[PDB]
């Protein structure tokens, strides 16, 4: 459940490496601000809107074999 | 060089807000967690603005704001999560315009993760048990009961974390005096990850999950 | 004879080690009862899981001397 | 120190003699005590008066 | 000689420790300069194990607490860092 | 047969011992069903049908003997198996498993973990059970252990929330013809269980519907029985369902039989604790009878309706509450004198709740609650009555907050100057409280002479060891403060009386009483009772017990702290030799006083003493430094600091040196956290250039020596090593250079002490001329070497910062070797646990392939 969640080992694939780190990458886009009320500047969007759009790319980004 | 700092304007981003009769009597509250500063306002009828009382620096990141007047209580406890697990239950205390952090936990380590919790902070207003939950499979339970003093007195954390679900929000239901529902929108987004195909965006929608941390069974059950 | 044995003379600094230790020389112990009462202290009562056990450890502690004192043995009703 | 030790000893004396008249007082105290009381002479059996 | 750890919830209860294994950490195992207070978990103190050292496992004489060198390190904030492992388990000597 | 039964046939002031703390070996004791792996028990060959399930008690017994994780596959299993295994027999196994006395207190936790297990499984099944375990958790719950209780209470809960609530009505109602009180307050109490967690206003309604009948005596007690059971049960859950069990429990408060008006009153006591200090809405319900039934009971009457007002008072609002004390003071003023016991202790409990209330000033209590209670209990008539002495010494502590303490400062100076030493011993207890809690502002002169008196004459008249006097004696000192120096001559007197005694309990507590009210005394500013303390202290130095040997070192380490040299009256040339011998001796507290003495003895002037006898003094002290007993330890740092800084930086730092070779690693690295003490004593250029030298010397387990006392100093230098920390880095890299596999964990823990120490003040260029070595170290099959470069590098990460460990870290983090990713990848997870979101910012952009979308393009925003 938590033991290791968040990073793989030593045959770690690239895909499921850069899974990892946009599935990390997003919570540090969803609970930080200055990194939240940057994206909502550029894509010109309310911040729920930006929040959703980040939580359901949290589905499978990175390009997935789903 | 030795550089020294100076906030010669605090910051002026209202991020969150909680109203509440924070100071104990009738007058309502106001709290925004401006991101590093939390302040409280206190609407001004008389006047019509709001005055701000208090800029506390927190040197954090709230991630929730979510207030909470105790069964019969005249203030209310604010709860309040930072870049760490350290979870911090404060009441106001209007002696000298001060905060006073009521109650200071350990949840996590720090940094705002998936599985750290510390992102989402829902409270039972019909009840106690406030939920504090991360974005993927990270959700402790704090059952908050009132003492001899009726003091706040936090119980242990009934862990209920799932297995590679995503939570989207989280918020506890008033029940009719019977164990706490706590509904969250929580999508299983590991049997998706796992196919060659590529189906798996399909047919895999968000859920309402409602578990009930009934003091009984002393942890919190779907 | 019965099962539930009470022993007197007692010492009021002694752990379930000890105590465990001694019951242990003739056979199992189901149950043992020290009293934390001053109005009790000095005596505690013993039952085993056999009778037979319990009737040959009554016969092999009447008399043992320990410490530099001697054990009181009483078969209860 | 053959004058101080001897002046300390008989500030000793005095502070006994006190102590003794002071005992002395509360043991007269507590005769005339017994003269009259005191909640109601000997007020135990008064409330019990069985159960 | 890998000691392991419950590392479960840390509820509200504090550390303890044995009259010899008082000063070092639960989990930094020194005596320099203590930081913070040690926690435990829900099945730490519950019945028997009420007031235990964390690391002789025994009586408790004082209150657990990190080294300065493990709580800058943010290792307080794991589980319950009581000492149990396969050979300090609870049916033990 | 069980053990509630067993607990039963014992009588009252006992406790059950617990036992003390390729599966393993069996026990004669697991006899019931240990025929599966001794005898051929085959269940599956010829026996009745599901007869397995039997020999899954066996694997009970895997779950009581064996290992945790074998014993935890038990339970996950049954799991799965509790609804194909039989509700009938499976109950009948598992109740006795644990009904029998040989339940210990991990194997209770254990079975009832089980028993809930399987009714969380068999939830339907558990309804024909349910007059089993409502017969065995019914004793366990009502046992002497608190945990006995919770665990009864946890089987009960679970039990009721298997079956539903109409099972648990069903199950409770019919128990209630068992006319033993016991068994008609177990019924009550599990009624109250079952009520507590199956939800309250689920079974409020059915019980008030069967008790509000008159059937007899018998079922109007139950109901209010179980009401305090689950009040007392739930706690502060009694808020919403306060004025709903009021609603029911009012029909005992004018009750015909006496005995349902004492249950309804004790009901009422119970709700109104459980629902304070808050919240008395609900109490205005009944709060009408219970001010005026105060003075109209009789007996237990009246005794119950003091004992329900002694709870509503508190509670009770500021209006109301002075009626309410003027309409209970007919009854209670009146019967302050009690016969027995109930009486007494409820009155002294409704006065402390009274005193509590802010309804009552202080006024009031003056003028009809002081003379009333000076009168009736304010004697030594309770001179033997534990309990009594305990309840009216809290009370008066509590009254006497708000009464002033000089208006009973004043009126409690008899009972401790008293010939009665059990009352005196009381009377200087509560003395003491008043004293500590509200201090010495209320102290009048003749007050504070009397009080003085009193004091002298019962620790003169110290007949017994009447602790109480030995504890008030120093408060009473340090209420006097500045007043204690015209009252100088008597406490002196008094404590030469009892040092000269030669008594080994007296002479004790003399020197006790004596370092207790040493500070207060001799820094008076006097010069004149210096020697005559400190001739009688140095002359008892041979004291036989080690409590008196410990207790005058403490006299004269208190007396050396208020005096100085040369105005202690033991020349310091004598004293310093006279003390050295005693610090060789083994006591624990003779010890650790010597150790604090022979540090305040270089405190102020610190010279006092050849440098040889201070060198002595030093060596001998530095085995000391690592003892058992933490106290030890921390005086002996206490005082080698100032040993080291009287002595000299190079004699010390020479002699540290020289020691090094002596005393084989048993305990001779003890001696470089002697050297610590000197950078912690002194300047760092009193070790750092001493220290450099010592690395010249070509000696493997010399330089090896060197690194492990410089892992200390860092460890120990605190952010001091920011000052000068360049100087030190090529001596730790020529250290961790390819030199041996000793000479490697050193330098490695010397940089991650030094990295944690230096963390943030600007010290990150040494920092990484230190780890440009230590990452090469990294590849090393050495078990026990591996951890010293791990620390090293999970130090650096978070005294770093990602941005560069990581950056190191990232060319291998895909390498070929097999073994070699093994290595990256745990640095890379010992490097993301810690700043998981601080290295978001620090990884490189990975690009996209044509399979996916690897680029992270929402971080390229130019707003």
């Amino acid at each position: 459940q938590s033991k290791y969640i968040g990073t793989g080992h030593a045959d770690t694939t690239k895909w499921e490496w850069l899974v990892n780190q946009h599935r990390d990458s997003y919570c540090s886009y969803m609970g930080h601000f200055d990194l939240l009320n940057y994206f909502a500047i550029a894509e010109n969007e309310s911040k729920a809107r930006v929040r959703f759009n980040l939580m359901e790319k949290m589905l499978q980004p990175c390009g997935p074999p789903a | 060089m030795f550089l020294y700092n100076l906030t010669l304007q605090r910051a002026t981003g209202i991020s969150f807000a909680i109203h509440g009769n924070f100071s104990g009597t009738k007058q309502q509250e106001i709290v925004v967690s401006r991101g590093k500063i939390l302040e409280l306002l206190r609407p001004d009828p008389n006047t019509g603005k709001v005055h701000t009382l208090l800029t506390v620096e927190v040197f954090g990141v709230i991630r929730s704001l979510m207030a909470f007047r105790l069964t019969g209580g005249t203030k209310d406890y604010i709860v309040v999560g930072s870049d760490s697990g350290r979870i911090v239950i404060l009441e106001y205390q209007p002696s000298k315009n001060m905060f006073e952090k009521i109650h200071q936990e350990t949840f996590g380590k720090s940094g705002c993760r998936r599985i750290v919790p510390g992102q989402f902070l829902a409270v039972d207003p019909k009840g106690r048990a406030v939920m504090i939950s991360a974005i993927e499979k990270q959700k402790l339970v704090y059952i908050l009961n009132r003492d001899a003093a009726a003091r706040l007195t936090i119980s242990s954390p009934l862990e209920a974390h799932k297995a590679n679900t995503l939570v989207y929000h989280v918020v506890g239901v008033d029940v009719g005096f019977e164990n706490p529902m706590f509904a969250c929108l929580e999508m299983d987004y590991e049997e998706a990850d796992n196919d060659p195909t590529g189906e798996a965006a399909a047919n895999t929608q968000q859920t309402l999950t409602f578990y009930e941390l009934d003091l009984g069974l002393n942890h919190v059950v779907r | 004879v019965n099962r539930i044995l009470y022993i007197r003379n007692l010492p009021y600094k002694i752990t379930a080690e000890e105590m465990y230790d001694i019951f242990g020389k003739y056979g199992p112990i189901r149950q043992i009862r020290v009293g934390n009462t001053p109005e009790t202290r000095g005596t505690a009562y013993v039952v085993y899981e056999d009778i037979f056990d319990a009737k040959n450890a009554c016969d092999h502690l009447s008399g043992f001397n320990v410490c530099n004192r001697y054990l009181v043995v009483l078969y209860y009703n | 120190k053959d004058a101080g030790n001897f002046d300390q000893n008989k500030l000793e004396e005095e502070m006994r003699k006190r102590k003794e008249r002071v005992e002395k007082w509360r043991e007269e105290q507590r005769k005339k005590a017994m003269e009259n009381i005191g909640e109601l002479k000997k007020e135990i059996e008064e409330m019990k008066q069985g159960k | 000689p890998d000691l392991i750890f419950c590392r479960k919830q840390a509820g509200v209860a504090i550390g303890r420790l044995c009259e010899k294994c008082d000063g070092k950490c639960v989990i930094c195992d020194s005596y320099v300069r203590p930081c913070t207070l040690v926690r435990i978990c829900d099945e730490c103190n519950y019945g028997s194990y009420q007031g235990r050292c964390v690391i002789c496992g025994g009586p408790g004489v004082s209150d657990a607490y990190y080294c300065k060198e493990c709580t800058i390190q943010e290792k307080d904030r794991d589980g319950c860092p009581k000492i149990v492992n396969l050979g300090s388990s609870k049916t033990d000597l | 047969l069980s053990d509630e039964e067993l607990d039963a046939m014992f009588p009252e002031g006992y406790k059950v011992l617990p036992p003390p703390a390729n599966l393993p070996f069996l026990k004669p004791d697991d006899i019931q069903y240990f025929d599966k792996l001794l005898v051929d028990v085959d269940e599956s060959t010829l026996s009745p049908e599901e007869q397995k399930e039997r020999k899954i008690m066996k694997l009970l017994l895997k779950i009581k003997n064996g290992t945790p994780p074998m014993r935890k596959a038990a339970l996950r299993q049954i799991t799965d198996k509790a609804r194909e295994f039989g509700a009938g027999p499976l109950f009948n196994q598992i109740l006795p498993l644990l009904m029998s006395p040989t339940l210990e207190d991990q194997e209770r936790h254990l079975l009832v973990k089980v028993i809930d297990r399987i009714l969380y499984k068999l939830d339907d099944l558990v309804r024909p059970y349910v007059h089993k375990i409502l017969v065995v958790i019914e004793p366990l719950l009502i046992d002497e252990d608190y945990y006995a209780r919770v665990e009864g209470r946890e089987i009960i809960s679970n039990l009721a929330k298997a079956a539903g609530l109409a099972t648990m009505i069903s199950t409770m109602r019919p128990d209630i013809d068992n006319m033993d009180e016991y068994v008609r307050n177990t019924t009550a109490r599990a009624f109250a269980v079952v009520a507590s967690a199956l939800g309250i206003p689920s079974l409020l309604p059915f019980l008030k519907a069967v008790c509000k009948s008159k059937k007899s005596w018998q079922a109007r007690h139950t109901g209010i029985k179980i009401v305090q059971q689950i009040a007392i049960l739930m706690g502060c859950a009694i808020l919403p369902h306060l004025r709903s069990l009021v609603e029911i429990i009012e029909h005992g408060l004018v009750d015909e039989q006496q005995k349902v008006r004492t249950i309804s009153a004790l009901a009422i006591a119970a709700l109104a604790e459980a629902a304070t200090p808050y919240g008395i809405e609900s109490f205005d319900s009944v709060l009408k009878p219970l001010w005026k039934g105060i003075r109209q009971h009789r007996g237990k009457g009246l005794a119950a309706f003091l004992k329900a007002i002694g709870y509503l008072i508190p509670l009770m609002d500021a209006e109301y509450a002075n009626y309410y004390t003027r309409e209970v003071m007919l009854i209670l003023i009146r019967e302050f004198q009690s016969p027995d016991e109930e009486m007494k202790k409820i009155v002294l409990k409704v006065v402390k709740q009274c005193c509590g209330t802010d309804g009552v000033e202080a006024n009031y209590i003056k003028t009809e609650i002081l003379p009333p209670f000076f009168k009736h209990f304010w004697q030594h008539r309770m001179a033997l009555d534990r309990r009594n002495y305990r309840q009216l010494v809290d009370t008066t502590v509590e009254l006497a907050n708000k009464v002033g303490a000089a208006e009973i400062i004043s009126r409690i100076v008899d009972d401790l100057k008293d010939e009665a030493e059990q009352y005196r011993k009381m009377v200087m207890e509560t003395i003491e409280k008043i004293m500590g809690n509200l201090g010495a502002a209320d102290i009048d002169h003749k007050l504070e002479e009397q009080l003085i008196d009193g004091i002298l004459y019962a620790f003169q008249e110290q007949t017994t060891e009447d602790s109480v006097m030995l504890n008030g004696f120093g408060t009473v000192v340090n209420a006097l403060g500045k007043r204690v120096k015209p009252y100088l001559p008597q406490i002196c007197g008094t404590v030469l009386w009892r040092l000269n005694n030669k008594s080994a309990k007296v002479r004790q507590q003399a020197a006790d009483l004596i370092s207790r009210t040493a500070v207060v005394m001799k820094t008076c500013q006097e010069e004149k009772l210096m020697g005559h303390l400190g001739v009688v202290l140095y002359e008892y130095l041979g004291e036989e017990y080690p409590e008196v040997l410990g207790s005058i070192l403490g006299a004269l380490k208190a007396i050396v702290n208020v005096i100085g040299m040369h105005k202690m009256t033991p020349p310091i040339k004598d004293l310093l030799p006279r003390l050295t011998p005693i610090l060789k001796n083994r006591h624990e507290k003779v010890q650790e006083n010597c150790i604090d003495l022979v540090g305040r003895i270089a405190d102020r002037g610190a010279e006092y003493v050849s440098a040889r006898e201070w060198m002595r003094i030093c060596f001998e002290l530095l085995e000391l430094l690592k003892a058992h007993k933490k106290a030890i330890r921390r005086a002996t740092v206490n005082t080698f600091g100032y040993i080291a800084k009287a002595i000299g930086p190079h004699d010390v730092l020479a002699t540290l040196l020289n020691n090094l070779k002596v005393q084989e690693r048993q305990n001779r690295v003890c001696t470089t956290v002697a050297i610590a003490i000197v950078a912690e004593t002194c300047s760092p250029f009193t070790v750092l250039p001493a220290l450099m030298n010592e690395y010249r010397v070509p000696e493997l387990n010399v330089q090896n020596g060197v690194l492990k006392s410089l892992s200390f100093l860092f460890e120990y230098i605190g952010e001091m090593g920011k000052d000068y920390i360049y100087a030190v880095t090529p001596l730790l890299e020529d250290a961790l250079m390819d030199r041996d596999l000793v000479h490697r964990q050193t330098a490695s823990a010397v940089v991650q002490h030094m990295s944690l120490g230096v963390y943030g003040f600007g010290c990150e260029d040494s920092l990484n001329h230190l780890l440009n070595y230590v990452w090469p170290n990294v590849f090393e099959t050495s078990p026990h070497v591996i951890q010293a470069v791990m620390g090293a590098l999970e130090g650096l990460r978070v005294a770093i910062g990602p941005c560069r460990m990581l950056q190191y870290c990232l060319q291998g983090l895909f390498h070929p070797a097999r073994k070699v990713r093994d290595v990256y990848w745990k640095i890379y997870n010992s490097i993301y646990i810690g700043s998981q979101d601080a290295l978001i910012a620090h990884y490189p952009r990975i690009y996209n392939d044509d399979k996916n979308t690897y680029i992270r393009y929402e971080l390229d925003y130019i707003l």
